[PDB]
């Protein structure tokens, strides 16, 4: 039943830092922002949010998360979202990661780990992929679970849902937040 | 109705001779009757002209020759029948011409060169044109019977519809071959028969989008072929990698060009790694002039272009909307030495990428003439990446006044600066330049102090003094004509130390005794001014105006 949301969030991920974003004659409906870290010439689509962020242009100093995927217009490289302003400083914050599970026989178990935040500015698109995948394979998301909720916790109050039956909507992915205020994170699958 | 000149060159041009004009000597030495209207040529038309050497009939209406109009033609070197309306050719007519050199056939309505060799006999043949665009369909291998070598063969045959095999190859050496075919259907038998031939292959017109390669038959010797270039071709990304599998057959290639081409389909072709050419040979110079990308959507794999040009050391890209190299692309581009981009679209905010940290290492010349730039303060740092760059042309960019402090390259020793609209130089400009061209500005003076500078090119500016030698202690050469000197003292002249050549024509001058005796004194000087005095015209007074000196 889960099979589509564990093939998505199972997919390859890119991440390229420092990057020279640029656009091109708008061909198609939606507009679409380029970079070429080395040979291949990525496609991101521009939606939510970025439509407002990203004019003109040119774009330097930007980091992108790319996920791949099937899409209308036939591009072989296109992900979508997932823009962010890169370092100026090197960051390694270290947050609290909780996971509470509650399985097929009713059982509840509440486990902890830690997650690595090295971005000052990140994308919803890439806390939403990550954790999912490391849900799916530590913890078999999308296999007899699929439901429940991802919560990010800011230090000041603030809170990003992502629920877990369906995928993040397209626009969210567009969305950032500053990865150096991220209080802790809790997941509850059931 | 015809004048000839005291070297026996006669003009009859665009007259309306309806036949070869009576009265023709042996004194005659070239006959110019193009632009006529001669419908039919006789027997002894042309028999008294035994010494001509030229002869042009270029754009007559002439659709009859008798086989034997040519027979005292025996020193013509130079025979010209392009664009009329022969649509039958006769072998009688070239056979008394052992002199000739150069034979235009070409533009006239016939279907084949006929049934009988045209040129066994013009052992001294060295150019040859035939064709056409709409009737010349068939080539056979007596067309080229008795041809050894050419220095410039051209055939058009856009409507070509058959190719007799091994008949291009009995031209043993052929300097430049021309070849005007809409289709690819006959490329690879042509191809074949000139690869121990043709030292420069052009190809006009051709469609190539069907374009398909096959092995051709393995020979002895290594093809001459140095160059190689396409016209006006389409091309598809499936074809374009077809064309380049013809490389193993012309290891000595070193040049490439596509101008005016086109490129269509989409941008996906997704080939195994096999189907793939990834190796350019000895081809180190690439020239791409006018390309057009109408759909350059879907591609989107830019590394089958970095071992296409990983081993080049020249590359042209003029006119055809650039307005990014990619980093990473340049950073591939190591042997890259000179890089042309004039007629483009580049930017200073585009330009910082292309030019990135590692981009062009070992380039020496670049040229990026007619862009988009706009600021030479924020082009000298983006170009500081380029430790290697010695040359930069950024002329015909419309730049904003030039602050006094700019960063260049190290070793920029030559810049040129015309054509920019700039009103005053200023120490924006390094010491370490060698050569500089402000030439078609807006300058009204010139105090730059540059100590190493050898060469100035300030033209068609608004200078009113020559500058100051002191600015140039080593000067060599300084061109500066249609300005706005009028005067030249001794004093100035022995001023420059150094100088050699100076450039002062096309000037407007005033006529003065206390310059003329200066003139008359020391004509020694006629081996410091180049064109004098054939450009130093007087102005003034109204009397001397527009007289020489
Ligand atoms: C023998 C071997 C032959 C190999 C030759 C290799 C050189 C090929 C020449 C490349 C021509 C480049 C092209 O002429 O310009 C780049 C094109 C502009 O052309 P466009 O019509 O599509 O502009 C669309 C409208 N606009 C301006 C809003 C974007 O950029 C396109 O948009 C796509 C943007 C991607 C740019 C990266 C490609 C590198 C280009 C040149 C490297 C030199
Ligand atoms: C500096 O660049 C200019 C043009 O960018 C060169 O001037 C001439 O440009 C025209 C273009 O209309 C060409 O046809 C000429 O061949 C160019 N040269 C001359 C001498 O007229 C100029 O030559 C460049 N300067 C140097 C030193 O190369
Ligand atoms: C200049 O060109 C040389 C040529 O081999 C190359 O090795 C080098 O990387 C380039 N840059 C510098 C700073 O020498
Ligand atoms: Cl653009």
């Amino acid at each position: 039943k889960y099979e589509d949301l564990r093939a998505y969030y199972t997919k390859p991920s890119f991440e390229f830092e420092k990057q020279f974003g640029f656009m091109l004659k708008p061909w198609t409906t939606v507009r679409f922002m380029n970079v070429i870290p080395n040979r291949f010439i990525y496609k991101i689509a521009l939606v939510g949010k970025d439509e407002k962020k990203y004019k003109d242009g040119p774009y330097d100093n930007i980091d992108v998360f790319i996920v791949l995927e099937d899409n209308k217009y036939q591009l072989k490289k296109y992900s979508v979202g997932g823009i962010t302003k890169t370092n100026s400083k090197k960051v390694n914050h270290k947050v609290e990661l909780s996971i509470t599970k509650k399985d097929n026989q009713g059982m509840i178990s509440r486990d902890v780990s830690e997650y690595m935040i090295t971005k000052e500015e990140i994308s919803l698109k890439e806390l939403d992929f990550k954790l999912r995948k490391q849900l799916i394979e530590k913890h078999n998301l999308y296999g007899n679970m699929g439901s429940g909720t991802i919560v990010i916790k800011m230090k000041n109050g603030g809170k990003y849902t992502f629920e877990l039956h369906k995928k993040l909507q397209e626009h969210r992915m567009a969305d950032v937040i500053d990865g150096t205020n991220i209080d802790n994170i809790e997941v509850n699958i059931k | 109705s015809l004048s000839c000149d005291a070297s026996g060159v006669c003009d009859g041009r665009s007259r309306s001779f309806t036949s070869i004009p009576s009265g023709l000597t042996a004194a005659m030495k070239s006959l110019d009757l193009s632009f006529n209207k001669i419908t039919y040529i006789g027997h002894g038309d042309l028999r008294a002209c035994a010494n001509l050497q030229v002869l042009i009939l270029k754009s007559s209406r002439i659709n009859t020759i008798e086989g034997d109009a040519f027979y005292s033609l025996g020193s013509l070197e130079h025979l010209d029948l392009s664009d009329n309306h022969l649509s039958s050719l006769s072998s009688s007519w070239f056979g008394p011409l052992s002199s000739l050199k150069y034979l235009n056939l070409m533009g006239n309505p016939y279907q084949t060169l006929g049934v009988t060799s045209l040129f066994p006999n013009l052992t001294n043949l060295q150019t040859l044109r035939i064709g056409n665009v709409e009737t010349f369909s068939e080539i056979r291998r007596i067309d080229f019977a008795g041809l050894t070598s050419l220095n410039e063969l051209e055939i058009k045959a856009l409507s070509l519809r058959n190719y007799q095999s091994q008949s291009l190859k009995s031209i043993r050496d052929i300097h430049h071959l021309t070849l005007h075919l809409s289709e690819s259907a006959f490329l690879l038998e042509i191809f074949a028969d000139i690869l121990s031939s043709v030292r420069y292959l052009e190809l006009r017109d051709t469609n190539l989008a069907r374009f398909q390669f096959s092995p051709l038959p393995v020979d002895e010797v290594s093809s001459p072929m140095k160059k190689l270039a396409f016209r006006g071709s389409v091309l598809t990304d499936e074809s374009f990698n077809e064309l380049l599998k013809l490389l193993r057959y012309i290891l000595e290639l070193s040049e490439v060009e596509f101008d005016d081409c086109t490129l269509n389909g989409l941008g996906d072709f997704n080939p195994s790694e096999s189907d793939v050419v990834s190796e350019l040979g000895k081809v180190e110079t690439v020239t791409i002039r006018r390309l057009h990308i109408p759909q350059f959507y879907l591609f989107y794999d830019l590394s089958t272009v970095y071992s296409l040009l990983e081993k080049v050391k020249r590359i042209t890209v003029e006119n055809s909307k650039v307005f990014l190299v990619p980093c990473s692309f340049s950073q591939h581009l190591k042997s890259l030495e000179f890089l042309d981009l004039s007629e483009n679209l580049m930017v200073e905010e585009y330009l910082k990428n292309s030019a990135c940290k590692g981009a062009w290492p070992s380039l020496q010349t670049l040229v990026l003439s007619q862009n988009h730039l706009r600021s030479m303060q924020k082009t000298g740092e983006i170009l500081l990446t380029l430790k290697n760059l010695t040359s930069l042309d950024i002329s015909r960019n419309t730049f904003h006044p030039m602050p006094d402090s700019c960063q260049w390259p190290e070793k920029m020793r030559f810049l040129n600066l015309s054509s920019t609209g700039i009103r005053v130089v200023k120490t924006c400009i390094p010491q370490t330049l060698e050569v500089l061209d402000v030439s078609n500005n807006n300058l009204d003076s010139f105090s730059l102090f540059l100590p190493r500078l050898q060469e100035l090119y300030i033209s068609r500016n608004k200078l009113k003094t020559l500058p100051d030698a002191s600015l140039f202690p080593v000067l060599l050469v300084m061109k500066i004509r249609e300005n706005a000197v009028s005067t030249f003292s001794k004093d100035q002249l022995g001023s420059f130390p150094k100088l050699e050549t100076l450039e002062a024509g096309d000037n407007h001058f005033v006529c003065s005794c206390e310059l003329l005796s200066f003139t008359m004194e020391t004509p020694a000087l006629a081996q410091i001014l180049v064109d004098w005095p054939d450009s130093y015209l007087c102005d003034s007074p109204p009397r001397l105006h527009g007289h020489r000196l």
